[PDB]
C-alpha cells in the first residue's frame, strides 16, 4: 500500500537557508518526501546545512525532484531507511511517484509492462529517408 | 502546449524561458525543421524569400545611388577626378561639437560629410554618367524593382497563382534559361550599353536617352553585320592620348581587342570590354542550348551521368543514380552554388586589383583595398557556408540505398585517409613556415641578416617570364622570339599586355621576392587547415567512431554528454565553428600580405618589403606598429580631426572582439547558478516584486553561446581590420 | 572593480561546492570535474576547479592593470633626470590627459613605450623581443585550447590512428586526447604563460633603455 | 643571372652590409683593452663574421637587389649551374635521417607487439633493443623497398573504421 | 520532452538506475542469464537530459540514448 | 556446442562497436540460449574503459 501525503507533519529542527522555495513552489508545484529516521540523528540538507532529526517517521519537502532523490540515495548509503515521494499540482491534486513499485526502481517488482523501447541492435536505425515527418524525436515504432 | 510567439513552434511554445525567443529569432529562416513543412509547400516560400532578398539588394543599391546623387559630390568628381575625393553622406548628429563640423567638411559645399569608399563613382562614370539626375533615375528604378519583387514574392502565395512541384524538378530547361538568358542575353545587352553609351561618354559626347535614336555608334552603321567583314569595327580604337571626359583624340571603334590599358584612366580600354562581353554572351548562349526539353531534343541528364562509368571499375557505378540524388536534394545544390560563388568571388577580387575595368579607378588608392578585403571575406564566409551545407547534406538528406556504388559512397568510405592527409599537409606547412619565421627572427636578433633562409620562388617567376615578364630573364614563351606563342597574335592583344606587364609600377605580376614565398606558404597552411576542419566536419557527419549514431541528433547539438572520457564540440556545427575561426585567420593573413605588399609598393620602396617580409618582427614592427600613428592620434587633448571616428571604431572592434572572448572562454553552466542567484535577489527586493518578466531568464544555450561568441569574434575582427585599413590609408595618402 | 570580480569568482566557486540550487548531489562529484551533463539547457564550468580557472584569468587582468598603472605613473610623474633648472622626466607628463581615456593607454603608453622591444634586435636585448613574440605565440596557442573541445580532436585522432594502422606503427597505449579538465588546464597555463611572458619582456626591455 | 639575381660577390649592398656590421662591431670593440676577455671575445666574433662573408661566396649563391643570399630550391636550376647544395642534397639527407628514425621506431614498436603487456614497454623502454635497432637502420632504403615488395607492411584491411 | 530509448543490447546490470538522479527509468521483466532485467522509460515528464544514465551503461554500444528534445520547467532544472 | 570453442580468438563485425575487425578471445559463449551469446574479451580499453562485451553469433567470424 503506497501511502499518500499527510499534512500537519512535524519538521526537523533547522534555522534556515536561501535555497528553493520561490514563486515556482506556490503556483506550479512542490515535491514531498517522507521517511522513517529512527534513533534521532544528525543529517545534512541538500539546500542548507546540518540538522537534527527525531525518531519516528518525519516528512520534508523541497523545490526540485533531484533535491529529494539525493536524500533517498543518501539514506541508502549509511543506514537502511526507506523514504517516498509525492507530487503536487496547482489544483491541489497529489500524485505518488517514488517508489511506485515499492521496491526502488533499481530492482524489479513482481510484474509490469514498460514502454519506450524496441528490440533492435544498437544502431541499424533508419536513414533520414522516409523520415520527413520527423515527429519531433521518432520512437521508430508507434 | 501553451501557444505564443512564434507561429511555427509548438514544442518551443511550451518552453517557459527566454531561450525560445532566441531560437525563434534564429530558426526563423530554417524552413525545413518546422512543424508540417512538406516539400511542395516549401519551394514557393523559398521563392518568395528569393524575391524578398532581391528586393533588399535593389533597395540597398537604390539608397546608395540616392545618397550619391543628392549628398554625394558626383558633379565635383567627373570634371577633374584627380583634385577631388568622393563623398558618401551627411550628418545630422547633434552630438558633434563645433570642431567636429569643421573636421568633417572636406567637401566645403555642405556640412559634415563622409568619404565614399564603395568605389561607385568610378564604376558609374566608366559605364557613362555625368549628371546627378541620371543617378536619381536609377535609384528610383531600383526602388521600383524592389517593390516589384516584394509583390512577386507574395503573388505566388495565393491560389490560382501557386506553382506546382513538377515545375522545379525540370532542371534541364531552367539551366538552359539561366545559361542563355541570365548570362548570355544580359551580357549582350551589356555589350550594347558599352557600345551605345559608355563609348560616347568616353568621347566627352553628352549622348544619353534623348539622342541615341539616330547616333551611329560606328561609321557604316550595322551594314558590316549585314554585308560581312566584321573586322570593320576594330580599325580606329581610342588614341593613346585619348581624353575620357572629352574627345581629345577619340575613335569610332566599338569592338576592340588590343588588350591593354587606357593611359589617362589607367584601366582596360573601354572598347575592349564590349568585345569581351560580346564573346562571353555568344559563348554562354552556345552553352545554354545543352539539354532535353519538351520538343527540343538535345540530351537529357539521366542518360549522361549513367553513361560516365569507367569500364575498369576505378569508380564502380560511375555516376549512375546521381541525377535522382542531386535533383532531389537542395542542400547539395546550395553547397555547389556557394562553393562556386566563393571561388568566383576570390577570382573577381584577384582580377579587380590586376585588370582594372573602370576608368579613373586605379588612381584611387583607398577603394581598392577596401573592396578587395570585402570580397575576400565574403568569399571566405560563402565557402564556409558551402562546406556547412555539404555537411548538412550528409546529416539530413542522404539515401545510401540509391547510392550503393557511386563516387560519393567511395569518398565517404576512405574518409580517414582524406582527413589524415589534410592533417599531414597542414602539419608540414605549419612546421616549416613557423620554423623559417622563427629562424629569421633569431638570426635578425643576432644581427646577421646574411644567415637567414630565403627560398627563391623560381616557379611563379618562371610563370611570369612565360607571361611576358623579362625582369628575370628565363628566355621563355612571350619572352623569347623562337616560339609560336610569341609570334602568333602580334597585332592581337599582345602589345598592350606586354607593355603593362613589364611596368614596375602597376599591380600586374609584381616583382616577386623571396618574402612572397613564405607568405604564400602561410596562406597555403591557412587554406589547408580550414579545409581540413570543414572536410572533417562534413565527412564525420552521418557517424564517427566515437559517436556512431550521429545522424540521429541532427546537425547543431551541443555535445553528447560528459561520458566516454569527455565529448565536447563533437557536432559538425562545432567543426564549422572552428573552421570559421580559421577562415578569419586565413583571410586576415591574405589581407595583411596584400595590404603590406601594396603599401611598400606605393611608397616607392618595394625593397622594404623584399627585405623585411622575411621574418615576423618585421610584420609586427614595420606594418602593425608603424602604419597606425593616425589611428592613435585621431583624437587627443590637442584636438581631434576627421580620423577620430575611425579611431573610435577601431576601439569598438577590439571591444567586440573581447566580448567574443567573453562568450567563448566562459561557458554556460557557470552562468546558470549566477542567474538563479539574480532571480533570488530580484524576487526578494522590497516593493520591487511588481509585474514580472514575461519569460524565465536562463543562460544562453551552449550552441547559442558559441554562436554568439564566434559572431562577436568575426564582427569585431572585421570592424577592427576595416577601421585600420580605412583610417591608416585615407588619412595620410602615402 | 577587477579585484571584486576576482573575489566574486573565487568565493562563488568556494561556496557552491558542497551544494547548490541546481545540483544538490555536488559533493560526491569531487573537486576536479568539468561539468555534470548537457541537461537543464547545459552545465559547463560548475566545479570549484573551473571557478579557480576563471579566477586565474581575472587575477591576470587585475594584476596586469595594476602593474601597468605602476609602470606608467613611475615613468611619467616620478622618474627622470634633474637638470640645472628642475627635473626633466622620461615622458613629458603624459599621465595627466591620457589615463582618462582608453585610447590614452594606447596613445602614450603601449604604443609609445613598445619601441625598444621591437627595436632591440641590434643589441644584447634581442632576447627580450624573442621572448616577446614567443609569448604572443603561446598566448594564441592557449586560445586554441580554450575555444575548442575534444570531440573534433578525438575524431581527428581517430583518422590519424587509421593512417597509422595501415603501416602497423600505432602505439600499444591507446592515444586519447587530453581530458576536458586537462584541456582547460593547458589552456589557462599557456594563456597566463603568454600573457605574463609578453608583459615581462615589455617591462624588462623598456626599462633598461631608460635608466 | 637566373631570376634577375646576380652572384653575391658583385653585390654592392652585400659589401655595404658587411662594412656596416664591421663598423658596428668595432665601435664597441674599441671600449676594451687588448688583454681583457671581452676584447678577445669580440675579436673571435669578428673573425668568424669575416669568415661567414668570405666562405659563402664560393661555387655561387645568388644575392638579389637586397644583397642577401637567396636559396634556389628547384632541381634543374640547381642543375645546369652550381647550386645543387642550396636545397637539393639537404633534402636527401633529411629524407635519409627521417627514414632511419621511422624505420627504427616502427621495427621497435612491431617487435614489442608480441610480448605480454606491450604498453609497459612504451613507458619503460627496452634500452638494449632500442640501441641495437639504432645501429641497424642505416641501410633502411634497401630494407624498405624490399619489405614493400614483400608485403609485410600492408595491413589486409583488419582495422577499426566507422564510415 | 526527452525521447529516451532502450535497445535490445542490454545485460541488466541495474547500474543506469542506481545512477539516474531523477528516478526516471524502471527495470521489469527480461529473460537474462544471471540477473534478467531490462530497462524501460515509462515516464519522461521529469527527465532533465543530464546524460548521467549514458555514462554508467557498460553496453557497447550504449543501450540508452537520450534524444534531446524540447525544454520545460523540469527539463531546465528551474527552482523558479 | 553452439558458439566457437572457448579460448579461441575471433573478430567482431558489430558495425557500431568500438572493437571492429580486430580479434578478441571469447570468455564463454552463453549456452543457456540468448540473442547475444558470445562474450568476447579485449585487453585494450575503450572510450568508457570496458574490456568485455557480448555479441550475437551472426556477427563474429573466423580468425585472421
Ligand atoms: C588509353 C585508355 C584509357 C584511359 C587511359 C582512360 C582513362 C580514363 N577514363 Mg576512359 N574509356 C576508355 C579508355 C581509357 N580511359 C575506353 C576505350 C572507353 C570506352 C569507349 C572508356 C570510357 C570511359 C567512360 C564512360 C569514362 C571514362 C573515364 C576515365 C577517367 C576516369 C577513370 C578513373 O578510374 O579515374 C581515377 C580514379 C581515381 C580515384 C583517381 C583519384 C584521384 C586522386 C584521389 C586525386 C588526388 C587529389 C589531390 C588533392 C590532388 C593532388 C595531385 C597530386 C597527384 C600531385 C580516366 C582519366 C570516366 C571519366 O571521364 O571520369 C569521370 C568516365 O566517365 N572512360
Ligand atoms: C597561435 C595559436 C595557435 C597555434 C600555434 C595553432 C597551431 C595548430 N593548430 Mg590551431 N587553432 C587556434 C590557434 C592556434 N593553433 C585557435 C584559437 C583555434 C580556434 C579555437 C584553432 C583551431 C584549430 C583546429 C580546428 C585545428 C587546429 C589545428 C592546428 C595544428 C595544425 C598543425 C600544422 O598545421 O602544422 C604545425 C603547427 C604548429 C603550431 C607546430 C608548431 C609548434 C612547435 C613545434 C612547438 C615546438 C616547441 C618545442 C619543440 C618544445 C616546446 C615544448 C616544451 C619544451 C614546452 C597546429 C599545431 C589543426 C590540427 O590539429 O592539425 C591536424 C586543426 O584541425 N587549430
Ligand atoms: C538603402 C538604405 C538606406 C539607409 C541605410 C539609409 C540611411 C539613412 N538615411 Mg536614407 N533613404 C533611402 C535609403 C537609406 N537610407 C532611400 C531609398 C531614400 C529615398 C526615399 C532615402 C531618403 C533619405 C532622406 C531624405 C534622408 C535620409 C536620411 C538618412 C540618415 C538618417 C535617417 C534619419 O534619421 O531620418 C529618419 C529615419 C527614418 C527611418 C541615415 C544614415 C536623412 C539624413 O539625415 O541624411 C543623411 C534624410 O534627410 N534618407
Ligand atoms: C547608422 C549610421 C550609418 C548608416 C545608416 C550608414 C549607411 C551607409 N554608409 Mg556609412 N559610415 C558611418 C555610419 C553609417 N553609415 C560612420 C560612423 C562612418 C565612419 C565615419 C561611416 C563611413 C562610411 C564610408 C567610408 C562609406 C559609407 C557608406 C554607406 C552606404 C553604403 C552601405 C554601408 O556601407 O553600410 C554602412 C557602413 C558602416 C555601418 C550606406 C547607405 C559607403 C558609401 O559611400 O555609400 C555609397 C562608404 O564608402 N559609410
Ligand atoms: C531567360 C529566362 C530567365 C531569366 C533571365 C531568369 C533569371 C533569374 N532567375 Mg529564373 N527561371 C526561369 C527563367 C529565367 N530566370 C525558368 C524558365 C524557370 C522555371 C524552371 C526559372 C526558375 C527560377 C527559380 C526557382 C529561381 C529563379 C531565380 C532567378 C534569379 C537568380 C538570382 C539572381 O540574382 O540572378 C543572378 C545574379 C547574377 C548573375 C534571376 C534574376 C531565383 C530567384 O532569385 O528567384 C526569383 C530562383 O529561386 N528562376
Ligand atoms: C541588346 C543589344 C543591342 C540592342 C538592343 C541594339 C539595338 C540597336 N542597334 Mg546595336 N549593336 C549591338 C547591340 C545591340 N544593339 C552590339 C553588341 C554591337 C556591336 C557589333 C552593335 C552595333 C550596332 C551598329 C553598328 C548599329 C547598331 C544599331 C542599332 C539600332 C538599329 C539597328 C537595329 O538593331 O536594327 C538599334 C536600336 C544601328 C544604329 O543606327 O544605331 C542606333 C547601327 O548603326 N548596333
Ligand atoms: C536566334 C537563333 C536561335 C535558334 C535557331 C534557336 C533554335 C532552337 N532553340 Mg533557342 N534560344 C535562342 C535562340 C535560338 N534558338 C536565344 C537567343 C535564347 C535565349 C532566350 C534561346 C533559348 C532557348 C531555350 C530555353 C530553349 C531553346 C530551344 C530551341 C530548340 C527548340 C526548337 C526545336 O525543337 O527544333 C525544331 C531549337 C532548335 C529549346 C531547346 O532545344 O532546349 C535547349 C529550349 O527549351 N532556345
Ligand atoms: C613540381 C616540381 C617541379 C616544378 C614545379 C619544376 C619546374 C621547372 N623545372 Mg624542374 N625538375 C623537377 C621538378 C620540378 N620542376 C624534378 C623532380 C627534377 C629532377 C628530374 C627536375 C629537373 C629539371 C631540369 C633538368 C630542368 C628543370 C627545369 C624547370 C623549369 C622549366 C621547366 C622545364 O624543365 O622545361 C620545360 C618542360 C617541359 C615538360 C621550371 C620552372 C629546367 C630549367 O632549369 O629551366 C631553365 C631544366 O632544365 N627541372
Ligand atoms: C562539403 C561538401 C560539398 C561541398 C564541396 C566543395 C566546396 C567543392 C569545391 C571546390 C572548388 C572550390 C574547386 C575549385 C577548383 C579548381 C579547378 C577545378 C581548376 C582547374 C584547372 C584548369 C583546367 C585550368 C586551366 C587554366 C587555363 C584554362 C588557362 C590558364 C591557366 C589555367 C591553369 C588557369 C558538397 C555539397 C559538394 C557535397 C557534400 C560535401
Ligand atoms: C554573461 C554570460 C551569460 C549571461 C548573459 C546574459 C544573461 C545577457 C544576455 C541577455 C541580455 C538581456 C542581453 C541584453 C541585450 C543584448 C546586449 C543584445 C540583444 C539584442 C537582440 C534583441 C538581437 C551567458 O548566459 C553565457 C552562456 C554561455 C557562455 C557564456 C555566457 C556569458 O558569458
Ligand atoms: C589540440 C587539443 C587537444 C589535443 C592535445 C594534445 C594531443 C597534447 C599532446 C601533445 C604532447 C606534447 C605530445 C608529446 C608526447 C610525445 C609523443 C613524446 C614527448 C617527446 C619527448 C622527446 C619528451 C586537446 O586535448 C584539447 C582539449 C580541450 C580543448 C582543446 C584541446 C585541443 O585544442
Ligand atoms: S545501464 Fe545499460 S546495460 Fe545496464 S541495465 Fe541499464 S540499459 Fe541495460
Ligand atoms: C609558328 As613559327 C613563326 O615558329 O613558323
Ligand atoms: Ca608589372
Amino acid at each position: 500500500k503506497q501511502p499518500e501525503l499527510d499534512p500537519d507533519t512535524p519538521s526537523p529542527i533547522f534555522g534556515g537557508s536561501t535555497g528553493g522555495l520561490l514563486r515556482k513552489a506556490q503556483v506550479e508545484e512542490f515535491y514531498v518526501i517522507t521517511w522513517e529516521s529512527p534513533k534521532e540523528q544528525i543529517f545534512e540538507m541538500p539546500t542548507g546545512g546540518a540538522a537534527i532529526m527525531r525518531k519516528g517517521p518525519n516528512l520534508l519537502k523541497f523545490a526540485r525532484k533531484e533535491q529529494c532523490m539525493a536524500l533517498t540515495t543518501q539514506l541508502r548509503s549509511k543506514f537502511r531507511q526507506t523514504p517516498c515521494f509525492y507530487r503536487v499540482y496547482a489544483d491541489g491534486k497529489v500524485q505518488y511517484l517514488h517508489p511506485k513499485d515499492g521496491v526502488y526502481p533499481e530492482k524489479v517488482n513482481a510484474g509490469r509492462v514498460g514502454v519506450n523501447q524496441n528490440m533492435r541492435s544498437i544502431g541499424k536505425n533508419v536513414d533520414p529517408i522516409k523520415v520527413v515527418k520527423f515527429t519531433g524525436s521518432e520512437p521508430f515504432e508507434i | 502546449a501553451t501557444k505564443l510567439f512564434p507561429k511555427f513552434s509548438q514544442g518551443l511554445a511550451q518552453d517557459p524561458s527566454t531561450r525560445r525567443i532566441w531560437y525563434g529569432l534564429a530558426t526563423a529562416h530554417d524552413f525545413e525543421s518546422h512543424d508540417g513543412m512538406t516539400e511542395e509547400n516549401l519551394y514557393q516560400k523559398i521563392f518568395a524569400s528569393h524575391f524578398g532578398q532581391l528586393a533588399i539588394i535593389f533597395l540597398w543599391t537604390s539608397g546608395n545611388l540616392f545618397h550619391v546623387a543628392w549628398q554625394g559630390n558626383f558633379e565635383q568628381w567627373v570634371t577633374d577626378p584627380i583634385h577631388v575625393r568622393p563623398i558618401a553622406h551627411a550628418i545630422w548628429d547633434p552630438h558633434f561639437g563645433q570642431p567636429a563640423v569643421e573636421a568633417f567638411t572636406r567637401g566645403g559645399a555642405s556640412g559634415p560629410v563622409n568619404i565614399a569608399t564603395s568605389g561607385v563613382y568610378q564604376w558609374w562614370y566608366t559605364i557613362g554618367l555625368r549628371s546627378n539626375q541620371e543617378l536619381y533615375v536609377s535609384s528610383v528604378f531600383l526602388a521600383l524593382v524592389s517593390a516589384v519583387f516584394l509583390f512577386a514574392g507574395w503573388l505566388h502565395l495565393q491560389p490560382n497563382f501557386q506553382p506546382s512541384l513538377s515545375w522545379f524538378k525540370d532542371a534541364e530547361s531552367r539551366l538552359n534559361h539561366h545559361l542563355a538568358g541570365l548570362f548570355g542575353v544580359s551580357s549582350l545587352a551589356w555589350t550594347g550599353h558599352l557600345v551605345h553609351v559608355a563609348i560616347p561618354e568616353s568621347r566627352g559626347q553628352h549622348v544619353g536617352w534623348d539622342n541615341f535614336l539616330s547616333v551611329l555608334p560606328h561609321p557604316q552603321g550595322l551594314t558590316p553585320f549585314w554585308s560581312g567583314n566584321w573586322a570593320a569595327y576594330a580599325q580606329n580604337p581610342d588614341t593613346a592620348s585619348h581624353a575620357f571626359g572629352t574627345a581629345d583624340g577619340s575613335g569610332t571603334a566599338i569592338l576592340t581587342f588590343l588588350g591593354g590599358f587606357h593611359p589617362q584612366t589607367q584601366s582596360l580600354w573601354l572598347s575592349d570590354m564590349a568585345h569581351h562581353h560580346l564573346a562571353i554572351a555568344v559563348l554562354f548562349i552556345v552553352a545554354g542550348h545543352m539539354y532535353r526539353t519538351n520538343f527540343g531534343i538535345g540530351h537529357r541528364l539521366e542518360a549522361i551521368l549513367e553513361a560516365h562509368t569507367p569500364p575498369a571499375g576505378g569508380l564502380g557505378a560511375g555516376h549512375k543514380g546521381l541525377f535522382h540524388t542531386v535533383n532531389n536534394s537542395l542542400h547539395f545544390q546550395l553547397g555547389l552554388a556557394l562553393a562556386s560563388v566563393g571561388t568566383i568571388t576570390s577570382l573577381v577580387a584577384q582580377h579587380m586589383y590586376s585588370l582594372p575595368p573602370y576608368a579613373y579607378l586605379a588612381v584611387d588608392f583607398t577603394t581598392q583595398a577596401s573592396l578587395y578585403t570585402h570580397h575576400q571575406y565574403i568569399a571566405g564566409f560563402i565557402m564556409c557556408g558551402a562546406f556547412a551545407h555539404g555537411a548538412i547534406f550528409f546529416i539530413r538528406d542522404y539515401d545510401p540505398e540509391q547510392n550503393k556504388g557511386n563516387v560519393l559512397a567511395r569518398v565517404l568510405d576512405h574518409k580517414e585517409a582524406i582527413i589524415s592527409h589534410l592533417s599531414w599537409v597542414s602539419l608540414f606547412l605549419g612546421f616549416h613556415t613557423l620554423g623559417l619565421y622563427v629562424h629569421n627572427d633569431v638570426v635578425q636578433a643576432f644581427g646577421t641578416p646574411e644567415k637567414q633562409i630565403l627560398i627563391e620562388p623560381v616557379f611563379a617567376q618562371w610563370i611570369q617570364a612565360a607571361q611576358g615578364k623579362s625582369l628575370y630573364g628565363f628566355d621563355l614563351l612571350l619572352a623569347s622570339s623562337s616560339s609560336p606563342a610569341y609570334s602568333a597574335g602580334q597585332s592581337l592583344w599582345l602589345p598592350g599586355w606586354l607593355e603593362a606587364i613589364n611596368n614596375n609600377q602597376n599591380s600586374l605580376f609584381l616583382t616577386i621576392g623571396p618574402g612572397d614565398f613564405l607568405v604564400h606558404h602561410a596562406i597555403a597552411l591557412g587554406l589547408h587547415t580550414t579545409t581540413l576542419i570543414l572536410v572533417k566536419g562534413a565527412l564525420d557527419a552521418r557517424g564517427s567512431k566515437l559517436m556512431p549514431d550521429k545522424k540521429d541528433f541532427g546537425y547543431s547539438f551541443p555535445c553528447d554528454g560528459p561520458g566516454r572520457g569527455g565529448t565536447c564540440d563533437i557536432s559538425a556545427y562545432d567543426a564549422f565553428y572552428l573552421a570559421v575561426f580559421w577562415m578569419l585567420n586565413t583571410i586576415g593573413w591574405v589581407t595583411f600580405y596584400w595590404h603590406w605588399k601594396h603599401l611598400t609598393l606605393w611608397q616607392g620602396n618595394v625593397s622594404q618589403f623584399d627585405e623585411s617580409s622575411t621574418y615576423l618582427m618585421g610584420w609586427l614592427r614595420d606594418y602593425l606598429w608603424l602604419n597606425s600613428s593616425q589611428l592613435i592620434n585621431g583624437y587627443n587633448p590637442f584636438g581631434m580631426n576627421s580620423l577620430s571616428v575611425w579611431a573610435w571604431t577601431f576601439l569598438f572592434g577590439h571591444l567586440v572582439y573581447a566580448t567574443g572572448f567573453m562568450f567563448l572562454i566562459s561557458w554556460r553552466g557557470y552562468w546558470q547558478e549566477l542567474i538563479e542567484t539574480l532571480v533570488w535577489a530580484h524576487e526578494k527586493t522590497p516593493l520591487a516584486n511588481l509585474v514580472y518578466w514575461k519569460d524565465k531568464p536562463v543562460a544562453l544555450s551552449i550552441v547559442q553561446a558559441r554562436l554568439v561568441g564566434l559572431a562577436h569574434f568575426s564582427v569585431g575582427y572585421i570592424f577592427t581590420y576595416a577601421a585600420f585599413l580605412i583610417a591608416s590609408t585615407a588619412g595620410r595618402f602615402g | 572593480f577587477t579585484i571584486h570580480v576576482t573575489v566574486l569568482i573565487l568565493l562563488k566557486g568556494v561556496l557552491f561546492a558542497r551544494s547548490s540550487r541546481l545540483i544538490p548531489d555536488k559533493a560526491n562529484l569531487g573537486f576536479r570535474f568539468p561539468c555534470d551533463g548537457p541537461g537543464r539547457g547545459g552545465t559547463c564550468q560548475v566545479s570549484a576547479w573551473d571557478h579557480v580557472f576563471l579566477g586565474l584569468f581575472w587575477m591576470y587582468n587585475s594584476l596586469s592593470i595594476v602593474i601597468f598603472h605602476f609602470s606608467w605613473k613611475m615613468q611619467s610623474d616620478v622618474w627622470g633626470t634633474v637638470t640645472d633648472s628642475g627635473v626633466s622626466h622620461i615622458t613629458g607628463g603624459n599621465f595627466a590627459q591620457s589615463a582618462n581615456t582608453i585610447n590614452g593607454w594606447l596613445r602614450d603608453f603601449l604604443w609609445a613605450q613598445s619601441s625598444q622591444v621591437i627595436q632591440s634586435y641590434g643589441s644584447a636585448l634581442s632576447a627580450y623581443g624573442l621572448m616577446f613574440l614567443g609569448a604572443h605565440f603561446v598566448w594564441a596557442f592557449s586560445l586554441m585550447f580554450l575555444f575548442s573541445g575534444r570531440g573534433y580532436w578525438q575524431e581527428l585522432i581517430e583518422s590519424i590512428v587509421w593512417a597509422h594502422n595501415k603501416l602497423r606503427v600505432a602505439p600499444s597505449i591507446q592515444p586519447r586526447a587530453l581530458s576536458i579538465t586537462q584541456g582547460r588546464a593547458v589552456g589557462v597555463a599557456h594563456y597566463l604563460l603568454g600573457g605574463i611572458a609578453t608583459t615581462w619582456s615589455f617591462f624588462l626591455a623598456r626599462i633598461i633603455a631608460v635608466g | 643571372d637566373i631570376a634577375g639575381l646576380t652572384p653575391c660577390s658583385e653585390s654592392k649592398a652585400y659589401n655595404k652590409l658587411e662594412r656596416k656590421e664591421l663598423k658596428v662591431l668595432d665601435k664597441r670593440l674599441k671600449q676594451y683593452e687588448p688583454g681583457s676577455a671581452p676584447y678577445l671575445a669580440l675579436q673571435a666574433t669578428k673573425e668568424r663574421t669575416e669568415n661567414r662573408f668570405k666562405t659563402y661566396a664560393k661555387q655561387g649563391l645568388l644575392c638579389g637587389n637586397d644583397g642577401l643570399p637567396h636559396l634556389i630550391s628547384d632541381p634543374g636550376l640547381a642543375l645546369r649551374f652550381n647550386h645543387a647544395g642550396e636545397v637539393f642534397i639537404p633534402t636527401f639527407g633529411f629524407l635519409y635521417v627521417a627514414g632511419y628514425i621511422g624505420h627504427v621506431g616502427r621495427q621497435y614498436i612491431i617487435l614489442s607487439k608480441e610480448d605480454a603487456k606491450p604498453t609497459d614497454k612504451e613507458i619503460i623502454l627496452d634500452v638494449p633493443l632500442a640501441l641495437k635497432l639504432a645501429f641497424q637502420g642505416w641501410a633502411w632504403p634497401l630494407a624498405s623497398i624490399q619489405e614493400l615488395r614483400n608485403g609485410s607492411l600492408l595491413e589486409k584491411d583488419e582495422n577499426i573504421t566507422v564510415s | 520532452a526527452h525521447v529516451v530509448k532502450i535497445y535490445d543490447t542490454c545485460i541488466g546490470c541495474t547500474q543506469c538506475v542506481r545512477a539516474c538522479p531523477l528516478d526516471v527509468l524502471e527495470m521489469v521483466p527480461w529473460d537474462g542469464c544471471k540477473a534478467a532485467q531490462m530497462a524501460s522509460s515509462p515516464r519522461t515528464e521529469d527527465c532533465v537530459g543530464c546524460k548521467r544514465c549514458e555514462t554508467a551503461c557498460p553496453t557497447d554500444f550504449l543501450s540508452v540514448r537520450v534524444y534531446l528534445g524540447n525544454e520545460s520547467t523540469r527539463s531546465l532544472g528551474l527552482a523558479y | 556446442e553452439i558458439g566457437p570453442k572457448r579460448g579461441s580468438l575471433v573478430k567482431v563485425l558489430r558495425p557500431e562497436s568500438y572493437w571492429y575487425n580486430q580479434v578478441g578471445k571469447v570468455v564463454s559463449v552463453d549456452q543457456s540460449g540468448i540473442r547475444y551469446p558470445v562474450v568476447v574479451r579485449f585487453e585494450n580499453q575503450n572510450y568508457a574503459g570496458v574490456s568485455t562485451n557480448n555479441y550475437a553469433l551472426d556477427e563474429i567470424e573466423e580468425v585472421k
